[PDB]
C-alpha cells in the first residue's frame, strides 16, 4: 500500500524539521547565552485580535515582545530573571530568581551529617516525629496512595538543651532532602513587611528546592499569648505571624516542606499557630531523667577515651536538672581538663562555671 | 498489512511533533524581529501629532502614517514606537497585574460553601452584599439605593475566614482577585502605590470583581510617633489606597471582603462607616456547630456506632473546628498504633484529653470585640 | 593545638573549642600577644 511513501517523507521530515531548532536554539541561545536585561513581567493577557508581556530592561527601557515570542506563560509566571533578548527584545529563558538578599543564604546548611544515634533520652518522642515528618519523605507515596495527607506542622516545646536542633538537623538527613534553617528570634526587623518578606521567600526557596525542612526556633518570639498590653501589643509582629499562617497551606498539594518550630513554652501562643491543618504536632521536649542524662553524655564522650570504665552513675545523681547541652558541655569539659578528676570527678564543675 | 499497520507508527509519532521547523522560523523571526518602544501617550498635539511618554525616557512625539486608527488612541493609551522608524506601526490596550493575576487566578479546589457549619447567618450576609446587587437591580431601583460596599470578619484566629474566602473565591474562579496584603513591599521606593492603581484599574474593568484582602491590620496600625522612613511608607501607602477606593471617584459593583485579628489597633479613619458599611464578628463555634463540624471531619472514618458525640461536645469547649480535626487527627495514628483498621471511641477520647491538655497552657485564647 | 602534639588521638578528636580571654582593663590581650610571639607565623589581628 502506502507506507514507504509516508515514512520515506516523515522520517526525513522528523530529521529535518529538529534540525532546524537545533539551528535555531543555537541562533537563540547564543542570544539565551547573552541576555542582559532583567524580565520585569508586567503582563497583558494580549489575545490576538493569546497573551504578551512588559520588561523593565536593566538599563530601565521597556520593550513589549509581542505574544512573548520564546516561554509561554504557563512557566512563564511574572516576577523577576527570566532570560530576555539584549538584541531582540524577547523573552528568553527562565532562569531562577533572587532570594530577598537575607533568604539567599542566611543559614541554610546544604546538607546536615548529624546523626540519630548520637542523640536520645526522648526516643519516643523523636520516634513520633519521625513517623510525622520523616516518613512522609522517604515513604510519600505511602500516603499518597493510602489517601491521607501528613501533617505538616510539628512544634517541639521544652526547655533549651533537650536536642531539638539535632533531631531536625538528624530527621533531615535522614530525609536526605533540603534543609532551612530560621533564625527566629531575629525575625522581628524594623523595616515594615521585612520579616513578611523574609518568610515568603524561605518558603518559595524551601518549594524551589525539594521536600525541605522549615525548622524555625523561638516560636514564642514569633508569636504572642496575645496578651495585650500597652508596653507592647505585638503589633508589628503580627504582621508576620498570619504571614507564616497563610504560607502553612501554600504546600497542601502534593504535600512537601514540612514546618518544624521549636521554642521553650507552647502556652506562650494563641490559638492561631496550634491548628490541625497548620502546626498540629506539638511534642514535649522534657529534661532527660538520670539514665537518660548518663546515656546521652556516655554517647558525647563516645569519640574520647581517656578515662576506661566509667559508668557515669554519680554523674546521673550529681546532673540533677540538666540539659543535654548541660551535660554535653560537663562531658566536655572533662575533654578540657583530662589532659596528662579524669574518671567519674571531671565533670561536676561544668554546670558550675556557667553561674 | 506490512505494509499497513508500519505506517501507523511513523506519521503519530509527529503530527503534535515535527512541529518544529516553524518553531525553528518564529524565534528565527524573533532573532530579527524589531523590538519596538513602548510609551504612553500623554495627550495629542494635533491630529497627526500625539505626545507619548516612554514609560522610562523623555516624551517623544510619534505620528500615525497613513491607517493607524488616530482616532481610537486616547490620551493616555499604549502604541509601539520604534527610534527609527518614527511612527507608531501598531497600538496595544493595557496591563493586568500579573503577579497578583496569578495569584489571585490559582484559587484551590475548594469545597462548596455549605460545607461550614454554623455560619450560615455569615452566609446569607455574603449572598445580600455580593449576590444581590448584581441579580436584581431592579428592587434597589425601586429603592433608589447604592448598594453596600464592604463587610468586616474578625475574631478568634480560628473561625473559617480562610474557608470562606477560598470557598467563594471557588465560587467564580474568574474575577476574583485575592490580595494577601503583604507583597506591596519591595526593594524600590516604587510599584508601592503603582501596583495598587494598577488592580484597582483592572477592578474598573472588569464591573463583578469581588476584591478579597486579609489583615488590614498589616498596613492599618493606629498612629506612628516617631515614625520611620518604613513606618512613613505606611501611611502614604494607606492614604493612596483611601483616596483610591473612597477618594473622589468610587469603584462600581466591586466589593471588598477584609479580615483580620486585632479589631482595636485598626486606624479609626477606615472603619468609619462610608468605607466600612457592615461589620461582622465571626464568634466561638456553637456546641452543636462544633458536633457538625466533628462529622464533617469524621466523615471518611472508618468506624461504628458507638462514639459518643455528646461526651466530646460536654468536654470539647472553646474549641473551634481547627482543633476537632486535630482530635479527628489524633484518633487517626492512635489507630494507626496497634494496627487497628477501624476507629474506636476510646481513640477519640484519648484525642479529646490530649487536645484539652494541650489547650489548658495557652491563655488568652480570643481577643475581646470591639 | 598549634603545636598539635596530642590534639587527635590521646583527647578527644579536636583541642578545645575556644578562649574567652576577659577581664577588667589591664592584662587582657596581653597574653594573647605573648601566645603570638611564642607560635608560628599565623599571628593575629586586632579587630574591635
Ligand atoms: N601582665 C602584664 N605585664 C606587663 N605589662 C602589662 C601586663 N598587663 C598589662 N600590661 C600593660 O598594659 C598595657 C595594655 O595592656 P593590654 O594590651 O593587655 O590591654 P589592652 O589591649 O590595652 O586592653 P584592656 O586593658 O582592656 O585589656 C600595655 O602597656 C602593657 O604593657
Ligand atoms: N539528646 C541529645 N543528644 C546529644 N546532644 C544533645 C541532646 N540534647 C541536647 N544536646 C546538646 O544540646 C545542644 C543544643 O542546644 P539547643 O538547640 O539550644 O537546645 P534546644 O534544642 O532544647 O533548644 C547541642 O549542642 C547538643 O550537643
Ligand atoms: N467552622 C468550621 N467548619 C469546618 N472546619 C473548620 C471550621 N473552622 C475551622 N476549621 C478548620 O480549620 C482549617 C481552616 O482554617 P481557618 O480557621 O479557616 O483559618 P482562619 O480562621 O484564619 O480563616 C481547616 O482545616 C478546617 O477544617
Amino acid at each position: 500500500k502506502i507506507m514507504k511513501s509516508e515514512v520515506l517523507r516523515v522520517t526525513h521530515e522528523l530529521q529535518a524539521m529538529k534540525d532546524k531548532i537545533k539551528e535555531n536554539s543555537e541562533k537563540i541561545k547564543v542570544n539565551k547565552t547573552l541576555p542582559y536585561l532583567v524580565s520585569n513581567v508586567i503582563e497583558l493577557l494580549d489575545v490576538d485580535p493569546g497573551k504578551c508581556a512588559v520588561i523593565k530592561t536593566s538599563t530601565r527601557q521597556t520593550y513589549f515582545l509581542p505574544v512573548i515570542g520564546l516561554v509561554d506563560a504557563e512557566k512563564l509566571k511574572p516576577g523577576d530573571l527570566v532570560g530576555v533578548n539584549k538584541d531582540s527584545y524577547l523573552i528568553l529563558e527562565t532562569l531562577p530568581t533572587e532570594y530577598d538578599s537575607r533568604v539567599k543564604a542566611m543559614e541554610v546548611d546544604e546538607r546536615p551529617t548529624e546523626q540519630y544515634s548520637d542523640i536520645g533520652g526522648l526516643d519516643k518522642q523523636i520516634q513520633e516525629l519521625v513517623e510525622a515528618i520523616v516518613l512522609p519523605m522517604n515513604h510519600k507515596e505511602k500516603f499518597e496512595n493510602l489517601g491521607i495527607q501528613p501533617p505538616k506542622g510539628v512544634l517541639m516545646y521544652g526547655p533549651p538543651g533537650t536536642g531539638k536542633t539535632l533531631l531536625a538537623r538528624a530527621c533531615a538527613a535522614q530525609t536526605k532532602a533540603t534543609f532551612l534553617k530560621l533564625a527566629g528570634p531575629q525575625l522581628v526587623q524594623m523595616f515594615i513587611g521585612d520579616g513578611a518578606k523574609l518568610v515568603r521567600d524561605a518558603f518559595a526557596l524551601a518549594k524551589e528546592k525539594a521536600p525541605s525542612i522549615i525548622f524555625i526556633d523561638e516560636l514564642d518570639a514569633i508569636g504572642t499569648k496575645r496578651f495585650d498590653s500597652e508596653k507592647a501589643g505585638d503589633r508589628e509582629v503580627q504582621r508576620t505571624m498570619l504571614e507564616l499562617l497563610n504560607q502553612l497551606d501554600g504546600f497542601q498539594p502534593n504535600t512537601q516542606v514540612k514546618v518544624i518550630a521549636a521554642t521553650n513554652r507552647v502556652d506562650i501562643l494563641d490559638p492561631a499557630l496550634l491548628r490541625s491543618g497548620r502546626l498540629d504536632r506539638k511534642i514535649e521536649f522534657p529534661m532527660p531523667n538520670e539514665e537518660a542524662r548518663a546515656r546521652i553524655m556516655q554517647i558525647h564522650s563516645r569519640k574520647m577515651n581517656v578515662s576506661p570504665d566509667v559508668n557515669y552513675e554519680e554523674l546521673a545523681r550529681c546532673t540533677d536538672d540538666f540539659n543535654g547541652a548541660q551535660c554535653k558541655a560537663v562531658c566536655v569539659e572533662a575533654g578540657m581538663i583530662a589532659l596528662r578528676e579524669l574518671t567519674h570527678e571531671d565533670y561536676m564543675e561544668g554546670i558550675l562555671e556557667v553561674q | 498489512k506490512e505494509i499497513d499497520g508500519r505506517l501507523k507508527e511513523l506519521r503519530e509519532q509527529l503530527k503534535e511533533l515535527t512541529k518544529q521547523y516553524e518553531k525553528s522560523e518564529n524565534d528565527l523571526k524573533a532573532l530579527q524581529s524589531v523590538g519596538q518602544i513602548v510609551g504612553e501617550v500623554l495627550k495629542q498635539l494635533t491630529e497627526e501629532k500625539f505626545i507619548v511618554k516612554a514609560t522610562n525616557g523623555p516624551r517623544y512625539v510619534v505620528g500615525c502614517r497613513r491607517q493607524l486608527d488616530k482616532s481610537k488612541l486616547k490620551p493616555g493609551t499604549r502604541v509601539a514606537l520604534d527610534m527609527t522608524t518614527l511612527t507608531i506601526m501598531r497600538y496595544l490596550p493595557r496591563e493586568v497585574d500579573p503577579l497578583v493575576y496569578n495569584m489571585s487566578h490559582e484559587d484551590p479546589g475548594n469545597v462548596s460553601y455549605s460545607e461550614i457549619g454554623g455560619l450560615s447567618e455569615q452566609i446569607r450576609e455574603l449572598r445580600e452584599v455580593i449576590e444581590l446587587p448584581l441579580t436584581n437591580p431592579e428592587l434597589f431601583q425601586r429603592v433608589g439605593i447604592i448598594p453596600p460596599k464592604g463587610c468586616l470578619l474578625y475574631g478568634p484566629p480560628g473561625t473559617g475566614k480562610t474557608l470562606l474566602a477560598r470557598a467563594v473565591a471557588s465560587q467564580l474562579d474568574c474575577n476574583f482577585l485575592k490580595v494577601v496584603s503583604s507583597s506591596i513591599v519591595d526593594k524600590y521606593i516604587g510599584e508601592s502605590a503603582r501596583l495598587i492603581r494598577e488592580m484597582f484599574n483592572y477592578a474598573r474593568d472588569h464591573q463583578p470583581c469581588i476584591i478579597f484582602m486579609d489583615e488590614i491590620d498589616a498596613i492599618g496600625g493606629r498612629r506612628f510617633s516617631e515614625g520611620t522612613s518604613a513606618d512613613r511608607e505606611i501611611q502614604r501607602t494607606l492614604m493612596e489606597l483611601l483616596n483610591q477606593m473612597d477618594g473622589f471617584d468610587t469603584l462600581h459593583r466591586v466589593k471588598m471582603i477584609m479580615a483580620t485579628n486585632r479589631p482595636d489597633t485598626l486606624d479609626p479613619a477606615l472603619l468609619r462607616p462610608g468605607r466600612l458599611d457592615r461589620k461582622i464578628h465571626i464568634d466561638l463555634p456553637n456546641e452543636q456547630a462544633r458536633l457538625d463540624i466533628l462529622k464533617i471531619h469524621a466523615g471518611p472514618i472508618t468506624k461504628h456506632g458507638e462514639i459518643d458525640y455528646e461526651a466530646i461536645v460536654k468536654l470539647s469547649d472553646g474549641f473551634n473546628g481547627a482543633d476537632l480535626r486535630n482530635v479527628c487527627t489524633e484518633a487517626g495514628m492512635f489507630a494507626i498504633r496497634a494496627d487497628h483498621d477501624f476507629v474506636v471511641q476510646e481513640d477519640f477520647m484519648k484525642a479529646v484529653r490530649k487536645v484539652a491538655d494541650s489547650k489548658k497552657l495557652e491563655s488568652k485564647l480570643d481577643y475581646k470585640p470591639v | 593545638p598549634l603545636l598539635h602534639p596530642e590534639r587527635f588521638v590521646n583527647l578527644g578528636i579536636e583541642p578545645p573549642k575556644g578562649v574567652l580571654l576577659f577581664g577588667p582593663p589591664g592584662t587582657g590581650k596581653t597574653l594573647c600577644a605573648r601566645a603570638v610571639a611564642n607560635r608560628t607565623d599565623a599571628c593575629f589581628i586586632r579587630v574591635i
